[PDB]
RNA sequence: UGCGCAGAUACCGGGAGGAACGCCGAUGGCGAAGGCAGCCACCUGGUCCACCCGUGACGCUGAGGCGCGAAAGCGUGGGGAGCAAACCGGAUUAGAUACCCGGGUAGUCCACGCCCUAAACGAUGCGCGCUAGGUCUCUGGGUCUCCUGGGGGCCGAAGCUAACGCGUUAAGCGCGCCGCCUGGGGAGUACGGCCGCAAGGCUGAAACUCAAAGGAAUUGACGGGGGCCCGCACAAGCGGUGGAGCAUGUGGU
């Protein structure tokens, strides 16, 4: 994006709880254009999640994506030859993909046999604070203020 | 901001001994004000600057001082 | 075990450091600490950054003596000489003032040729 | 590398010693040039203005001569803080006989005597006379929006210049006098001479060789120059190739 803002993709409402961020997440889910696929497996997931649990999917689906939000991470620059980690903050855009991809990548390293069940039981890790996801934005924070002394690179 | 001449009297360039005039050409620090900020002619700085130091040798001015801020 | 709890902490603010020193009002110092005191070694203690560990460490230091009130004492410039000052007030010392001493000669000394 | 537990760095106090003068400070001032910045006093040179007083062409230039002459360097004796050729290390690097870092001798300072070079530059000899102005400034005098001298700047008339530019501070118009140039390389070399303790300086060729050497300006290219700005160029992201088996094209054989 040279010239312009490239102004953000407004994603349709979900076709089940008229909700914005599950259809993004459905999308990260989908491969090879299987969006019906996708669907599928997110929905029989929020059965074995609802089902395994007696709360409501979708205050679980929240919970889990805002404890993956990374609040800051780290981004090179190029400085007197060789470059430097330096942390920043992290656009609630931004926040929002990572938390997404973080999740979905996360549930599919999971040892469950099928997809749904992955996305279930990595949900349900990841909002109650445990589970890979939550593993790699704690990490990723880690970056930060380990080299925190970078401060002042900010840009 | 004004200048130092223009809020001062008729008071004599050469007298090293006149500390209460004195300090109003010095700085926060020790250091003696440019033209711009004295008011002063070429010459007068001129003179200005020996009484000053004539002054500094006696122990009247300082030659230097501590800057309070920051 | 001296109890002077008024005193001077003096900020030598290099580009290649930042240390800092806390003496007592006649100038004997109490306490002090810089950027190879806390964990930095090489260039990293020049940072603005190890200047608010190291001020932070002394105030520390200086806490168990009883020190509450500061005068402060700046020489130098350099990164985190600010930042060393601005860790000094929210160090819980209460900051009596701060003065600007840095050494400057009238012209007498011939320096090395990195600094003509 | 170096220094620090024999206690450094940082801080306060006392003392020693050498060198240079912050601010003022200027696009400023002074000087024949080199050059001259803390302050006081002494000795001392130049220069400018006002009065229109005195002498009555006493003037200008200037081969030789003589004096001066930044830095470095030379001799003797001091001195010696900081810096710092040479040099000792540490790094970097393909190498590093360097740029960077830790040290360090001469020297840098003083006295006295040498040396005499320089981008010693305004790359513009000195003196006089004539040729629009405007503006900034330093310093005198005046009846003190200003007028009038003497310096230092910037635009610019006429004019000059190849052009850049110069333009009452001439590179314009004139006159006097001195110094100097005559294609590039060889070469500021060789020889002789004069001078120097030395290093070396001043004077200064030839054989040979070449169709050039050069000045200013022009369009363009380029920059590990600047400003501005585009492209799936980077970045963000998604899927790949590089690995396997095979298809196919190429190199090789
Ligand atoms: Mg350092
Ligand atoms: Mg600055
Ligand atoms: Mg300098
Ligand atoms: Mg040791
Ligand atoms: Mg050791
Ligand atoms: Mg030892
Ligand atoms: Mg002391
Ligand atoms: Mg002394
Ligand atoms: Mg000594
Ligand atoms: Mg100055
Ligand atoms: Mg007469
Ligand atoms: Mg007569
Ligand atoms: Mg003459
Ligand atoms: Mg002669
Ligand atoms: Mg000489
Ligand atoms: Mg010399
Ligand atoms: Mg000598
Ligand atoms: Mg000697
Ligand atoms: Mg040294
Ligand atoms: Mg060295
Ligand atoms: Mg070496
Ligand atoms: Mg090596
Ligand atoms: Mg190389
Ligand atoms: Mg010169
Ligand atoms: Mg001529
Ligand atoms: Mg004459
Ligand atoms: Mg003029
Ligand atoms: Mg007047
Ligand atoms: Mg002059
Ligand atoms: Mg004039
Ligand atoms: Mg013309
Ligand atoms: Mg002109
Ligand atoms: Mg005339
Ligand atoms: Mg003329
Ligand atoms: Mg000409
Ligand atoms: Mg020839
Ligand atoms: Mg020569
Ligand atoms: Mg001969
Ligand atoms: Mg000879
Ligand atoms: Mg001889
Ligand atoms: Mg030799
Ligand atoms: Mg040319
Ligand atoms: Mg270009
Ligand atoms: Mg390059
Ligand atoms: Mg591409
Ligand atoms: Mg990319
Ligand atoms: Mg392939
Ligand atoms: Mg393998
Ligand atoms: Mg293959």
């Amino acid at each position: 994006a040279r010239r312009r803002r490239a102004e953000v993709r407004q994603l349709q409402p979900d076709l089940v709880y008229g909700d914005v961020l599950v259809t993004a997440f459905i999308n990260k889910i989908m491969r090879d254009g299987k969006k019906n696929l996708a669907a599928r497996i997110f929905y029989d997931a929020c059965k074995i999640i609802q089902e395994k649990t007696g709360q409501e999917p979708l205050k679980v689906f929240k919970q889990a994506v805002e404890n993956v939000k990374p609040r800051m991470e780290v981004r090179s620059r190029r400085v007197g030859g060789a470059n430097y980690q330096v942390p920043m903050e992290v656009s609630p855009r931004r926040q929002q993909s990572l938390a997404l991809r973080w999740l979905v990548q996360a549930a599919n390293q999971r040892p469950e046999r099928r997809a749904a069940v992955r996305i279930a039981h990595e949900l349900m890790d990841a909002a109650e604070g445990k589970g890979g996801a939550v593993k790699k934005k704690e990490d990723v924070e880690r970056m930060a203020e380990a080299n925190r002394a970078y401060a002042h690179y900010r840009w | 901001k004004a200048k130092v001449k223009a809020t001062l009297g008729e008071f004599d360039l050469r007298d090293y001994r006149n500390v209460e005039v004195l300090k109003r050409f010095l700085s926060e620090t020790g250091k003696i004000l440019p033209r711009r900020r004295t008011g002063l002619s070429a010459k007068e700085q001129r003179i200005l600057a020996k009484t000053i130091k004539r002054a500094r040798i006696l122990g009247l001015l300082p030659f230097t001082e501590k800057l309070v801020r920051k | 075990k001296r109890q002077v709890a008024s005193g001077r902490a003096y900020i030598h603010a290099s580009y290649n450091n930042t240390i800092v020193t806390i003496t007592d009002p006649d100038g004997n110092p109490i306490t002090w600490s810089s950027g190879g005191v806390i964990g930095y070694k090489g260039s990293r203690k020049g940072t603005p950054y190890a200047a608010q560990l190291a001020a932070l460490d002394a105030a520390k230091k200086a806490m168990a003596y009883g020190m509450q009130s500061v005068d402060v004492i700046v020489r130098g410039t350099g990164a985190g000489r600010e930042q060393a000052i601005r860790a000094l007030q929210a160090s819980g010392l209460q900051v009596k003032s701060i003065v600007d001493d840095t050494p400057v000669p009238h012209n007498g000394c011939r320096p090395k040729k990195k600094f003509r």
